[PDB]
C-alpha cells in the first residue's frame, strides 16, 4: 500500500544524495586541477621575469587569464541561463517558502551553474564554490522527480528539493546535521518526523559519497579524510578553550561583525540597484565581469609587488610560493594570500601559531578583499558569498587576536587562531544572518562542541546589530 | 642477584656509556658551524649498534621507571630524524652521499671565492643555488614528501650561511628597476572600470 | 664573520661540550643500579651553569634550525624533572637531602642484613617500608601534588629492589589464614535475603 | 502589556536554573565528603586487620555502614513520602505527557529525594545520583510557580516544569542542549520558539551555576572545569577515530546492548511485580533495602577478598587503594572498582590505555554489578538507573574492546576506550530507550561531534532490538 510509496521516496533521496556528492567532487577535482595549471603558469612566468626586467608581461598574463576564464563563465551564464547567476540561495529559500521562480526545473540550469562555478573560482574572482552547491543539489533533486507517478505534486516536490538543499549543504561544508537544520529553517510548515529522517539520510549519504570519491582521487581508498569542499578541522589543541574572560569579547566581536555586515550589504545594495538601473543588457554584463576579474587580478598584483614582508617557507603554508623581491630562500608573504585558494587561507588563519602574520599585510589584504568581494558578489556569474565572507571574517578576527595578544602580555587566552574562528562566524552571520544552521555547521566542520555556545552568541549578536540597519543578503535579493 | 649486575651486562653498559659520551661530545663539538651529519655519522652507527647489542640484556632496558638507556637512545634517534642525516649518507649507510659531497665542495669553493676581498664571484653562487634547488626536488621524488621538506642539516646550514652572506651582509641582489611599466599598466587597468561605469551611466 | 666563530664563543661551546659529555657518561654509568640523582647532581649543576653561562652568546642558541645546544639542555632538564631529583637535594641545592641519606643508610643496612644467608631480618624491612610511606606523605604536604606522586628515582628504585627481594624472591608475607570466618559471615549474609524473600512469599 | 508577563516567565526560568544548580552542587559536595569519610573508615579498618588475623570485622563494618545509611534513607523515603522513591523520571515524563500523579507539587518531595539520593550513593548501593536530579529540578520549578498571578495555570505550569527538567538534565550530565532536547521529546505539543529559548536559558544558567559553585568549592574561582556531576571528557586523542571498519561493529554492539537491556528490563519486571504482590508494607520495604545494601557490600567484599590481580598505583587510577593480599607496593585491582565512585570508574574505563584491565576481573565485576543494579533499581530509595547502566555498558564495552584487540594483532582501530564509550551508550539505550537526547548528551559530555553518528546508530539499534522484546524501563514503570 503506502509502504512502496515510502520506499520510492527513500530511494529517490538516496539517489539525490549520491548525485549531489558526485557533483561536489566533480567541482572540487576540476577546480583543483585547473587552478593548479593556471597558478603554475603564472608562477612560472613571474620567476622568469623577476630578474632582467619585464614583469609587466606577468601582470598582463595574470589579468588576461582571469579575464578569459570569466569571459567564458559569463557568456555561459548571462546569455543562456540568466537565473543561474549568483549563489541561487535566495531563489531556493523562497522556493521552500512557497513562491516558484521559473527556470529552476531544468537540467540546463544545473549544467550552467556547475560550469560557471568551475570557471569563476578558476577565474580568480573573490568567489567561494560552496555557495551554489546548495542550488546545484536543489535542481538535482527537482530533476529527479520530473520527466524530460505522484511525485510531480508540489507537496512531494518541495520535500524532495528540501532534501536536495540539505545534501548540498552537507557536501559543501561537511555538515550532515548542519544540512538538516538548514533545510528546516525554511519551509518549516510541518514537523514530519519521516521527512527529517529522509533529509538526514540524503545528507549523510552525500557527505559519505564525497568522502569516497575524493579519497579514491587521493591515495587511500580507506582514508575518508575530506568531509567537504572546505574542512578547517582539528580545533582540539590547548587553543580550544573559551573562558569567562572572553564571552563579552565575543559579544563585542559579534557587534563588529554585524556592523561590517551592514556595511557590506548596504554597499552591495547600492551597487546592485545601479546594475538593475543601467548595466542590464547581457553584453554589458559580460564586459563588466571581464573588467572586474582583470581588476582583482591587477590589484592582487599591485599588493604583491609593493610588499616587503618576507618569511621563509614553513612546510605547507604556501601552495605556490614565489619570491618576488625577497632574499633567496625567503618567499613572499602577501603572495601567499592571493595564490592560496580561499578554502586554504581560512584554514591557515585558523591554525598558524601566533606571530605568523603581519598586521600590515593582513590589514591590507582584509580591506582590499572586503571591497573586492562586495563588488564581485552582485554579478552575472555562478558565485557563492560564503567563503568571501568567511575569509573576511577570519582575517579581521586574526587582526583582533593579534591586537589582544599585544594589549595583554601575550596571554594564553588571547590566541589569534580562536579569534579568527569567531571573526569568521561573526562576518558570515553579519552578511548572511542565518541563526542556528551556522552554529551547527561551524560546530560540525571544526569538530568541537565547546564552540557551540560562543559561536551561537556571536551569530545572534551579528544578526541583531545587523538587522537594525539593513536586511540580510539572501533576503535582500528577493527585494531586488 | 638483584641490586648488583651480571659482570658481562655491566661491561655492556660501560661500553654503551663510553660510546654515548663520545657521541654527545661530537654533537656539541660541531654545534653551531653545523657538521652534525658530517662528523658524527660513524659514532651514531656505533651507538645504535651498542643499543642493538644490549637487546639481543633484559635488566638493562625495562627494569626501572626511567629507562635511561632507552630514553637516551630515543633522544639520539629524535636528533637523527630531525636532522634528516639520511640524505648525508647513501642508502647503504656509512658513506657520504655523492649528491652532497659535490655540494660541500662547491660550498667550500664559494667561500674561498668570497675570501677575495665587490660582486665578482656570482656564477659560483648561482651554481650553488641551482644545485640546492636541484637537491630539494631530488628530495621529493626519491623520498616522497611535502613541498619544502627539510634537507640534511649541514647542507641546509651551509646554504643558510651562503644566503645570509649574499643578502644580509654583502647587499647584492640587482633590483628590478621596472616599476614605471607596472604602474602604467596598473593605472590603466584601474581606470578601465571608471570609463566603463561612467559610460554606462551616461547611456 | 659568519661561517666561523668568535674564539671565546668557540671556547664557551667547547666547555659546554666537555661538561655535557661527562654528564651523559654519568647518566649511563649509573643506569640500572640507579644512582642518577646521587652521583650526577654536581655534574647537572655544572651543565646548567654552563648553559646559563652561554645565555648572558647569541650565535650559539638560535642561529640554526636544530638548536642542538638548546635541545640537549632541554633533554637534561626533562631527565631531571622525570627523575624528580629535587627530593634528593635540599631546597638550597648541592646537598643530599637529610630525609634521604637516612633512607639510603637504612637501605644499605637492610641489604647487609639480607646478606646473612630465612625470615630473621624483618623489623629492619618494616622500618624501611614505614620510612618510605612517611616520605611519600612528606612529598604531598611540602610539595603539594596528587596521591601517589613519584619520589626521587634512586630512593624509589632502592625500595623497588627491596620489595622485589622480599616478595618475588624470598616469598615471605605470612598469609592471613582467616578464610573460614569470612566464608561463614558471607554465606550468612547471602542466605539472609533467601530467608526474607521466602518468608514474605509465605505470608 | 504582555511584555511584563514574558519578563516574569524569563526571571522565573533564571531562578529555577540557579536553584537547580545549587541543589546539584549541594548533592555533589555532601556525597563527596560523606563517601570520603566512609571509605576512609573502611580502608583504615581493612589495613588494620590485614595482618594478625581478623578481617571479618571489616566485612561487618562495611555491611553495617551500608545498612545504616540505607536504613536512614528508606525510613525517610518509604514512610514519609512514598512517591519520592525511584528516579522519578517516569513520573515527570507522564507529567509532561499530561497525567498528573499526586504529591509532586510539594517541597517535601524535593527534600526527601535530595536527602535520599545523598543517603543512597553514600549507602553503597548501585545507584547513580543524576537520575533523580531531573525530578529534583522538576519539583523546584513547580514549587516556584505556586504558593505554600496566572502561573498556576496548567499551560504555564507544564512549560515551567519542562524548563526545570531540562535544567536537571543539564546540571546532571553537563549537557545544556542535551537538556533542551530531553525536554522536547516529551510533551512536544507545540514548537513555541520562545519556550525553547526559555528552556535553553534555564539549562545553560544551571550548568554555569554548577560550574561556579563547584569551582569555588575547589581551588580556582576562575577555572570552571566541572560542567556536571559526571564529566568523562577529552575524547580528542588519536582514540577519537571511528572508521569504516567499525560501523557494523557498532551496529552489532548496539544489538548486544539491546539484548542485555531486554534482559535487564525483564528481570526487573518480574522482580517489581513480586514487590507489588508481596513486599508492599512500608516496614518490609525498609528491611528489604537494608538487606540489599548489606548484600552489595558483602558481595563486593567477597569479590575483593578472592581476587589475585594486583597492579601498582598509576597516579590517579585508585582513589582509596588498599593492598589486601598483594605484595608491598602493589595495590588490589578489583578493589578499585568497588571503592571508586561510579562516576569515576566510567571515566577510567573510557580513558585507561589498553592492557590496563584484566578480562577476568572486569568480567566478574560486570556480571555482579549487572545483577546488583537490576536488583537495586526497583526499590524504595531515591535512586537513578543511569550510571548503573552506563557502568555496565562501559564494562562490557571494554571487554569487547579487549576481545577486538586480541583477535586482531593489537590494531590501532581496536582501542578499548572507544568501544567502552560505545558500550556505555549501547546499554544506556538498551535499558532506557531514549533516542536523540542521549545522542546530544553523549556528544556534549565527551565534547566530540564525530561520536554523533555512531552513537546515534548504536542508540537506534539498541532501541529497536530492545523494543521487540520488552518496553523501556521508564515506560514500564507507568504500567507497574
Ligand atoms: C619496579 O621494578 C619493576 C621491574 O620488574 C618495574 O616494572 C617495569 O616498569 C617499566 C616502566 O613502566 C615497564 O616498561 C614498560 O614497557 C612497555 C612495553 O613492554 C612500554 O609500553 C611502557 O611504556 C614501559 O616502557 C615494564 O613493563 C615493567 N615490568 C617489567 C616486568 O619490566 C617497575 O616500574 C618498578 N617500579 C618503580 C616504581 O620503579
Ligand atoms: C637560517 O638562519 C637563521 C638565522 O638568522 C635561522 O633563523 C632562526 O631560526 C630559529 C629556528 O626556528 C628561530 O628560533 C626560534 O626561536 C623562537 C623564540 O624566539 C622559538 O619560539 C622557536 O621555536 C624557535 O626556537 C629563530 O627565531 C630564527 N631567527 C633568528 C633571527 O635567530 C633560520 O632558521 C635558518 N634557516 C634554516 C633553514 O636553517
Ligand atoms: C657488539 O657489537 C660489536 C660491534 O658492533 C660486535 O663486534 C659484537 O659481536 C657485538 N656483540 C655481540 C655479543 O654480538
Ligand atoms: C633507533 O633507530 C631507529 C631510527 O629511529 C628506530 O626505528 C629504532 O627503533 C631506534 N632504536 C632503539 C630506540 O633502540
Ligand atoms: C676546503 O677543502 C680543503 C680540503 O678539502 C680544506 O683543506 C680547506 O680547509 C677547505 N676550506 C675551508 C675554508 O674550510
Ligand atoms: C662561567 O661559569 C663559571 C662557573 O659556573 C664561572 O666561574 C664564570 O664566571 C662563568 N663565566 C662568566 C663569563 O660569567
Ligand atoms: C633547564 O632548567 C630549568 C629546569 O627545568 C628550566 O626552567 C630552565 O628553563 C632550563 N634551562 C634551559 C633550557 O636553558
Ligand atoms: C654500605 O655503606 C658503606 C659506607 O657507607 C660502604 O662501604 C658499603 O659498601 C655499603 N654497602 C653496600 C652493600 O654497598
Amino acid at each position: 500500500a503506502f509502504r512502496t510509496v515510502e520506499i520510492k521516496r527513500w530511494v529517490i533521496c538516496a539517489l539525490i544524495g549520491i548525485l549531489t556528492g558526485l557533483v561536489a567532487c566533480f567541482i572540487d577535482i576540476v577546480v583543483e586541477n585547473l587552478a593548479g595549471l593556471k597558478y603554475r603558469v603564472i608562477k612560472g612566468n613571474i620567476d622568469k621575469f623577476t630578474e632582467k626586467g619585464g614583469l609587466s608581461f606577468s601582470l598582463l598574463l595574470w589579468a588576461t587569464l582571469n579575464a578569459a576564464f570569466v569571459l567564458v563563465g559569463s557568456v555561459i551564464v548571462a546569455f543562456i541561463e540568466p537565473v543561474a547567476a549568483g549563489s541561487g540561495i535566495p531563489q531556493i529559500k523562497c522556493f521552500l517558502n512557497g513562491v516558484k521562480i521559473p527556470h529552476v526545473v531544468r537540467l540546463k540550469t544545473l549544467v550552467i551553474k556547475v560550469s560557471g562555478v568551475i570557471l569563476s573560482v578558476v577565474g580568480g574572482l573573490a568567489v567561494g564554490k560552496e555557495g551554489p552547491m546548495i542550488h546545484s543539489g536543489s535542481v538535482i533533486a527537482a530533476g529527479i522527480s520530473q520527466g524530460r507517478e505522484y511525485f510531480r505534486r508540489d507537496t512531494e516536490k518541495r520535500d524532495f528539493v528540501s532534501a536536495g538543499a540539505a545534501a548540498g549543504v552537507s557536501a559543501a561544508f561537511g555538515a550532515p546535521v548542519g544540512g538538516v537544520l538548514f533545510s528546516l529553517e525554511e519551509g518549516a510548515s510541518f514537523w514530519n518526523q519521516f521527512l527529517t529522517w529522509r533529509i538526514f539520510f540524503a545528507s549523510m549519504i552525500s557527505t559519505f559519497t564525497l568522502n569516497f570519491v575524493l579519497s579514491i582521487y587521493h591515495g587511500n581508498m580507506w582514508d575518508l579524510s575530506s568531509p567537504g569542499l572546505i574542512n578547517f578541522g582539528r580545533f582540539d589543541s590547548e587553543k580550544m578553550a573559551y573562558t569567562i574572560h572572553e564571552i563579552p569579547v565575543f559579544i563585542a566581536m559579534g557587534v563588529v561583525g554585524g556592523v561590517l555586515g551592514a556595511v557590506f550589504n548596504a554597499l552591495n545594495y547600492w551597487l546592485t540597484m545601479f546594475r538593475i538601473r543601467y548595466i542590464h543588457r547581457p553584453c554589458l554584463q559580460v564586459i563588466e565581469a571581464v573588467l572586474v576579474a582583470a581588476v582583482t587580478a591587477t590589484v592582487a598584483f599591485v599588493l604583491i609587488y609593493s610588499s616587503r614582508d618576507c618569511q621563509p617557507l614553513q612546510g605547507g603554508s604556501m601552495s605556490y610560493p614565489l619570491q618576488l623581491f625577497c632574499a633567496d630562500g625567503e618567499y613572499n608573504s602577501m603572495a601567499a594570500a592571493f595564490f592560496n585558494t580561499p578554502e586554504k587561507s581560512v584554514v591557515s588563519l585558523f591554525h598558524d601559531p601566533p606571530g605568523s602574520y603581519n598586521p600590515l599585510t593582513l590589514g591590507l589584504f582584509t580591506l582590499v578583499y572586503f571591497f573586492l568581494a562586495c563588488w564581485t558578489y552582485g554579478l552575472t556569474v555562478s558565485a557563492g558569498v560564503f567563503i568571501p565572507s568567511l575569509l573576511i571574517g577570519a582575517a579581521w578576527g586574526r587582526l583582533f587576536g593579534i591586537s589582544l595578544s599585544y594589549l595583554t602580555g601575550a596571554a594564553i587566552w588571547a590566541d589569534p587562531g580562536k579569534y579568527a574562528l569567531m571573526g569568521a562566524a561573526a562576518q558570515l552571520g553579519g552578511i548572511v544572518r542565518m541563526t542556528l544552521s551556522l552554529t551547527v555547521i561551524m560546530m560540525e566542520a571544526t569538530s568541537n562542541v565547546t564552540y557551540g555556545f560562543p559561536i551561537m552568541l556571536v551569530l545572534m549578536t551579528a544578526k541583531i546589530v545587523g538587522d537594525v540597519f539593513i536586511e540580510g543578503l539572501y533576503d535582500m535579493h528577493i527585494q531586488l | 642477584d638483584l641490586p648488583d649486575l651480571d659482570p658481562e651486562c655491566r661491561e655492556l653498559l660501560l661500553d654503551f656509556a663510553n660510546s654515548s659520551a663520545e657521541l654527545t661530545g661530537c654533537l656539541v663539538r660541531s654545534a653551531r658551524p653545523v657538521r652534525l651529519c658530517q662528523t658524527c655519522y660513524p659514532l651514531f652507527q656505533q651507538v645504535v649498534s651498542k643499543m642493538d647489542n644490549i637487546s639481543r640484556a633484559r635488566s638493562l632496558l625495562m627494569a626501572d621507571r626511567m629507562q635511561i638507556v632507552v630514553i637516551l637512545s630515543e633522544f639520539f634517534n629524535t636528533t637523527w630524524q630531525e636532522a634528516n642525516c639520511a640524505n648525508c649518507l647513501t642508502n647503504n649507510s656509512e658513506e657520504l652521499s655523492n649528491s652532497t659531497v659535490y655540494f660541500l665542495n662547491l660550498f667550500n669553493h664559494t667561500l674561498t671565492c668570497f675570501e677575495h676581498n665587490c660582486k665578482n664571484c656570482r656564477e659560483a653562487y648561482k651554481t650553488l643555488s641551482s644545485l640546492y634547488s636541484e637537491m630539494q626536488k631530488m628530495n621529493e621524488l626519491e623520498n616522497k614528501a611535502e613541498p619544502g621538506t627539510h634537507l640534511c642539516i649541514d647542507v641546509e646550514d651551509a646554504m643558510n650561511i651562503t644566503r645570509k652572506l649574499w643578502s644580509r651582509t654583502f647587499n647584492c641582489s640587482v633590483p628590478c628597476s621596472d616599476t614605471v611599466p607596472v604602474i602604467a599598466v596598473s593605472v590603466f587597468i584601474l581606470f578601465l572600470p571608471v570609463v566603463f561605469y561612467l559610460s554606462s551611466f551616461l547611456h
